């Protein structure tokens, strides 16, 4: 089976450089055109480069041209991306994408097998573990609580509920990023409102890259 | 560059339903249009290779047709496992441009959202900023409107939504919105409302706190 | 094994071409390769091979074959060859330094030329810079002579195509010829297209 492993993504300051990797197999490597598809967080696909076989033809998109150079080892069964000049349009998810045809053209064709993602993200935030606030729930059969993770840096974070003991009505939304350039995510969970009280909800928040843990208790408000 | 659009944007069906997606090229790309299926989380994964061709390993349910600038995806009879959003794609040429993709989602009888909002923590205004969450929880379908009113008064530009994907077992979505003021800015004002507009409410809902009181 | 022909039967009889700008590309693979419908004279003014004599096309076994389709002006076919330096080779079609493979072209005065003008075909004559071989720029974007984004109807904002016009009655050289030309790939898979 044709396998397209990829390596290389992390967190750059805009205008830093990177190199991606596409380390491919199960095919005659040097018969294939190969590209560069990226999407950004939330949004469609994007297509950025492409080689040719011999890599005698590149072509670039327009927003990557003159500061993204593609390029490919046929002993080595790699293809590469280096990236200069980098900037905060430019995070996205890279895909390695295969032409399925083996030809030393490059139009007409389709992408059969895509590699599963090195995550790029072009931001100037320094890494910075979350502020975990409580939600706490109000005074009509059920009730809503939860914790607000806010402003941490980079992706992603865990939540979870009563350490995992708690999980039907949980739900964990997709994290925003704020102007300030740190993301925020909040985690609800419906609860029975003759629980409260008795019943104690512990949110079990995680920010590997900070490396921080933080087990927060939304208690009803005081009033 | 050569425009790729797609109709419609959003797609609610059940499962045996026929599904049709149109796409579109603002030129002649002959045949060379590609179909992509891509699942949340996980890579593209190709389906037709040449406006008709099927690719090997993907159901016959599956088919495309068209030429010029006209092009079409049809699944004949639809399967729980044909729930993800749909990309076309011109090869003709460079630089290549896809669509804006077409999400298929299951279709569930019009649930309305129920609404919380939350106000700042008394933790969080000590550190000099307020966050005031409003919740739009298990509501179908998930085309919905979120308005912060603060004193009546309308805002924009200050408040940031995220929505889950689509339930595995209700088939409903999930809707948070953020409001974020400056404490100086909280302390200003009394009125804190949420405005949710919806398909399966009559009228807008409203839920609103007055803040230095209760709940 | 294989017991296809291949469709160049479809691509010289073909009903309509299209014009040099937006030339077609029918790739050709899993057959056997016929030639011999080729080495009819009387018929294609020009028959020309770089890389391998025409005669012994039957013998040979290919990775892939390309069939390039246009139409361009009689006096144009004769840059459709490598190292040539006209318009159409610099900004339509180009063909590799290194380029294996033969260029057909025939007459088509009967079926491409009217008394009223067949201004069907086009070609483009303003561009920024050539075209690596193989290439296809199938863009009509308005075209300043010093790169930037032009809004006609203002000034210096110009088109970059422009039609023949083939007439009945005109020179041999202005009369409109239809080319095909056959590409031989060779790559590190088997070879799908043989002669017999
Ligand atoms: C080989 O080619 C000749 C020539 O074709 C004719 O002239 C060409 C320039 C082009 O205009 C063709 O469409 C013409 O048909 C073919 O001989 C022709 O045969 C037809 C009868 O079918 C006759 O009316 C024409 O006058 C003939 N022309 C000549 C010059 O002899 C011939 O059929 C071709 N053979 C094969 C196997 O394709």
């Amino acid at each position: 089976e044709v396998q397209l492993v990829e390596s290389g993504g992390g967190v750059v300051q805009p205008g830093g450089s990177l190199r991606l990797s596409c380390a491919v197999s199960g095919f005659t490597f040097d018969d294939y055109a190969m590209h560069w598809v990226r999407q950004a967080p939330g949004k469609g696909l994007d297509w950025v480069s492409l080689i040719s076989g011999d890599g005698s033809y590149t072509y670039y998109a327009d927003s990557v041209k003159g500061r993204f150079t593609i390029s490919r080892d046929s002993s080595k069964n790699s293809l590469y991306l280096q990236m200069n000049s980098l900037r905060t349009e430019d995070t996205a998810l890279y895909y390695c994408a295969k032409a399925q045809t083996p030809t030393l053209w490059w139009l007409q064709d389709a992408f059969d097998i895509w590699g599963q993602g090195t995550m790029v993200t072009v931001s100037s935030a320094s890494t910075k573990g979350p502020s975990v606030f409580p939600l706490a729930p109000s005074s009509g059969g059920t009730a809503a609580l939860g914790c607000l993770v806010k402003d941490y840096f980079p992706e992603p974070v865990t939540v979870s509920w009563n350490s995992g003991a708690l999980t039907s009505g949980v739900h964990t939304f997709p994290a925003v990023l704020q102007s300030s350039g740190l993301y925020s995510l909040s985690s609800v969970v419906t609860v029975p409102s003759s629980s409260l009280g008795t019943q104690t909800y512990i949110c079990n928040v995680n920010h590997k890259p900070s490396n921080t843990k933080v087990d927060k208790r939304v208690e009803p408000k005081s009033c | 560059d050569i425009q790729m659009t797609q109709s419609p944007s959003s797609l609610s069906a059940s499962v045996g339903d026929r599904v049709t997606i149109t796409c579109r090229a603002s030129q002649s790309i002959s045949n060379y249009l590609n179909w992509y299926q891509q699942k949340p989380g996980k890579a593209p994964k190709l389906l037709i290779y040449v406006a008709s061709s099927l690719q090997s390993g993907v159901p016959s349910r599956f088919s495309g047709s068209g030429s010029g600038t006209d092009f079409t995806l049809t699944i004949s009879s639809l399967q729980p496992e044909d729930f993800a959003t749909y990309y076309c794609q011109q090869s003709y040429s460079t630089p290549f441009t896809f669509g804006p993709g077409t999400k298929v989602d299951i279709k569930r009888t019009v649930a309305a959202p129920s609404v919380f909002i939350f106000p700042p923590s008394d933790e969080q205004l000590k550190s000099g900023t307020a966050s005031v969450v409003c919740l739009l929880n298990n509501f179908y379908p998930r085309e919905a409107k979120v308005q912060w009113k603060v004193d009546n008064a309308l805002q924009s530009g200050n408040s940031q939504e995220s929505v889950t994907e689509q339930d595995s077992k209700d088939s409903t979505y999930s809707l948070s919105s953020t409001l974020t003021l400056s404490k100086a800015d909280y302390e200003k004002h009394k009125v804190y409302a949420c405005e949710v507009t919806h398909q399966g409410l009559s009228s807008p809902v409203t839920k609103s706190f007055n803040r230095g009181e209760c709940s | 094994n294989i017991t296809n022909l291949c469709p160049f039967g479809e691509v010289f009889n073909a009903t309509k071409f299209p014009s040099v700008y937006a030339w077609e590309r029918k790739k050709i693979s899993n057959c056997v390769a016929d030639y011999s419908v080729l080495y009819n004279s009387t018929f294609f003014s020009t028959f020309k091979c770089y890389g391998v004599s025409a005669t012994k096309l039957n013998d040979l076994c290919f990775s892939n074959v390309y069939a390039d389709s246009f139409v361009v002006k009689g006096d144009d076919v004769r840059q459709i060859a490598p190292g040539q330096t006209g318009v159409i080779a610099d900004y339509n079609y180009k063909l590799p330094d290194d380029f294996m493979g033969c260029v057909l072209a025939w007459n088509t005065r009967n079926i491409d030329a009217t008394s009223t003008g067949n201004y069907n075909y086009k070609y483009r004559y303003l561009r920024h810079g050539k075209l690596r071989p193989f290439e296809r720029d199938i863009s009509n974007v308005p075209f300043s002579p010093d790169g930037k984004p032009c809004t006609p109807p203002a000034l210096n904002c110009y088109w970059p195509l422009n039609d023949y016009g083939f007439y009945t009655t005109t020179g041999i050289g202005y009369q409109p010829y239809r080319v095909v030309v056959l590409s031989f790939e060779l790559l590190n898979a088997p070879a799908t297209v043989c002669g017999p």
